């Protein structure tokens, strides 16, 4: 995340990381939707064009942690993946359109004060919040711009952009199951989720119930932070039939 | 070895 | 459910730092 501020304990119980075995490392940022269903992009798990095509057993997913680095005892919890779906239409050969996949945990995670499920949105509630100029929050693990590492979580608030300014900004054929978010150069606000932070959910809180729901996924952007540029979120709600369909049928 | 080593019961 | 009720925020009635900043934008 770039531009963003260090996350509060338990700010985002929903926050996944994506664990590679090995070489142990930060693979991409997820979240939890339920004690055995976690949510992150497809191109974290499938990217034929860079060589990427992760099984189940290659990572493990962690959940419950703050420090990116360090082992938190006591309060993260590891679980196994049982089995990986990922979108039978994401266009891995083009555009990233349909990023999204779910995974199955092994076993069920027990919730806690840091462990704890996002909402999915309904149609109302993504007609409600899915306007130009609301804000939504990403989180995660991933740079800080082009330098290093954070210490901790991170956590930026950015607003959803206009669709004709999404896509002028980009020579990327835009779709439908894509929307992007960002401040305009104008604005003088900056922030953006940048390498590591693909996955990671764009969450915002419902002014109608007060609960959080995730509208997008962390998808893919030109650079990070980029005056004139935007970063672009998968459709949660658009591809819902879908994430029912894997989870009422597995 | 940039994170730091995860009980063995998750290798 | 509970999904989106946040332990340490919604459910003891706590605000984070931040989210006013997302009230004020549903305009
Ligand atoms: N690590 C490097 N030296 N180079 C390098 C790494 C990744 C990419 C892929 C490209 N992503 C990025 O440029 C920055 S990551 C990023 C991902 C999602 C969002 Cl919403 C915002 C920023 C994308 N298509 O999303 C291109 C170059």
């Amino acid at each position: 995340i770039v531009e963003g501020s260090d996350a509060e304990i338990g700010m985002s119980p929903w926050q996944v990381m994506l664990f590679r075995k090995s070489p142990q490392e930060l693979l991409c940022g997820a979240s939890l939707i339920s004690d055995r269903w976690v949510l992150t992009a497809a191109h974290c798990l499938l990217y034929p064009p860079w060589d990427k095509n992760f099984t189940e057993n290659d990572l493990l997913v962690r959940i419950g942690k703050h420090s990116r680095t360090r082992y938190e005892r006591n309060i993260e919890k590891i679980s196994m993946l049982e089995k990986i779906y990922i979108h039978p239409r994401y266009n891995w050969r083009e555009n990233l359109d349909r990023d999204i996949a779910l995974m199955k945990l092994k076993k069920p995670v027990a919730f806690s004060d840091y462990i704890h499920p996002v909402c999915l949105p309904d149609r109302e509630t993504a007609a409600s919040l899915l306007q130009a100029g609301y804000k939504g929050r990403v989180t995660g693990w991933g740079n800080l711009k082009e330098k290093g590492q954070p210490s901790v979580l991170q956590v930026v608030n950015l607003p959803i952009v206009e669709r004709p300014v999404c896509k002028d900004s980009t020579r990327i054929r835009i779709t439908d199951n894509m929307f992007c978010a960002g401040y305009k150069p104008d604005e003088g606000k900056r922030g953006d989720a940048c390498e590591g932070d693909s996955g990671g959910p764009f969450v915002m809180k419902s002014p109608f119930n007060n609960r959080w729901y995730q509208m997008g996924i962390v998808s893919w952007g030109e650079g990070c932070d980029r005056d004139g540029k935007y970063g672009f979120y998968t459709h949660v709600f658009r591809l819902k039939k879908w994430i029912q369909k894997v989870i009422d049928q597995f | 070895g940039d994170f730091e080593e995860i009980p063995e019961e998750y290798a | 459910a509970d999904c989106g009720l946040r332990p340490l925020f919604e459910k003891k009635s706590l605000e984070d730092k931040t989210e006013r900043e997302l009230l004020e934008s549903y305009i």
